[PDB]
């Protein structure tokens, strides 16, 4: 009944690739060709008393989207880390916030790319600036 | 004409529910708010499309305010309002017996920038190519706005020509891009000074994203608004 990023399970692509899928694959989080495995589905659960979401993988239900001491996206225990604000800016297109700040700053996800290309690139979270950086635009596309 | 009554003032949000047994019939809703500030006020859907008018209390004077009447419109209204004055807002025909909510919102953030208008909801720019949107129009300083999403999928990239422009009236056009979070919409002020009537310039916008043209209507030369979005590639 909310229409933003109403609850439930999703993909999780970069805008640079519609047919490159979020899972995790040895401690990193990195785009890899379509599974139909429970890997690459997410789990989105808005928290009210936060006002963010909280994103955990469905084959690894008590596992979270989170970030460890190095600007890496992890799958984590439940945490503070793992509190995300999202951004939508077009239809299915979102720049994911952490709730933490440190400095004055925001921090996104943010994928690496090769011209356009993000095979095997590691997913980091990096200060974010504006909503035209295309490296910390994702799609979370309801399944 | 049933008139109905809010009778205690809302503030920040509320929610009124149409009873469903005066969908037949033209019916109005008399309101205040708790403290003085700009709302959002809507219908489920943002349909249909809601009148506001302004109450000075037997009673002094009724002003319109806002708001049109187009059957099967979308659109929500963005208005600021005092409480010390009285408030009607005229709900048309739902010539549908589904029951419709009436949404008020206090507004804190960037659709500030749209008091006072209705904002139309365009939703069928599925291609490149003419369109266009008729409405009656707002007179000489008033403000009547548009919603629309540009084609294509978004990649930060791809981007379309979009002509904007009007018939016969003369408009003055603001144009913001729009993003939302849970708080609701972020915009951001793109563009300014945009004289509407037989525009030729052209603007490059993203595929895929949202945008909101602000209409200051500055000559009134028809009944009604025209506005014209061609999209080309």
């Amino acid at each position: 009944e909310r229409t933003f990023l109403p609850n439930g399970n999703y993909n999780i692509k970069s805008i640079f690739s519609g047919s490159l899928y979020l899972n995790p694959v040895s401690k990193s989080l990195t785009f890899s060709n379509e599974s139909s495995a429970n890997n690459q589905k997410w789990n989105v659960e808005y928290m009210a008393e936060n006002r963010c979401f909280k994103i955990s993988n469905v084959a690894e239900p008590n596992k979270y989207l989170s970030y460890d001491n190095f600007g890496f996206i992890s799958l984590d225990s439940l945490s503070n880390r793992c509190y995300w604000f999202p951004i939508k800016i077009a239809v299915n297109t979102y720049i994911m916030l952490s709730l933490n700040k440190v400095n004055e700053l925001d921090y996104a996800w943010d994928i690496y790319d090769t011209n356009e290309n993000i095979l095997s690139q590691p997913l980091l979270l990096l200060p974010n600036f504006d909503i035209y950086n295309s490296n910390q635009m994702f799609k979370l596309e309801k399944i | 004409e049933n008139i109905q009554e809010i009778n205690t003032a809302i503030s920040d949000n509320y929610t009124y529910n149409i009873p469903g047994i005066v969908n037949n019939n033209p019916f109005y809703i008399l309101f205040t708010v708790n403290t003085t500030g700009i709302y959002k006020i809507n219908a489920q859907n943002n349909l249909p499309s809601l009148k506001i008018y302004e109450a000075i209390g037997d009673i002094k004077a009724i002003n319109y305010i806002t708001g049109f009447d187009s059957p099967n419109a979308k659109s929500y209204l963005v208005v600021l309002l005092n409480k010390d004055k009285n408030y009607y807002i005229r709900v048309p025909q739902t010539s549908s017996n589904i029951e419709n909510q009436i949404q008020f919102k206090r507004e804190e953030g960037d659709l500030r920038n749209l008091m006072n208008s209705s904002v139309n909801i365009i939703d069928n720019l599925n291609s490149t190519g003419a369109h266009y949107y008729t409405r009656q129009s707002p007179d000489v300083h008033d403000y009547i706005s548009y919603e629309f999403t540009i084609p294509g999928n978004f990649n930060n990239k791809d981007t379309s020509n979009i002509r904007l422009y009007t018939s016969y009236n003369q408009g003055i056009g603001t144009l913001f891009r729009v993003t939302e979070t849970i708080d609701g919409y972020n915009l951001i002020n793109i563009q300014q000074n945009l004289h509407l009537l037989n525009n030729t310039n052209s603007i490059r916008l993203l595929n895929g994203a949202i945008y909101i043209l602000k209409v200051e209507v500055t000559e009134l030369n028809n009944y009604n608004i025209r506005l014209h979005i061609d999209i080309t590639n």
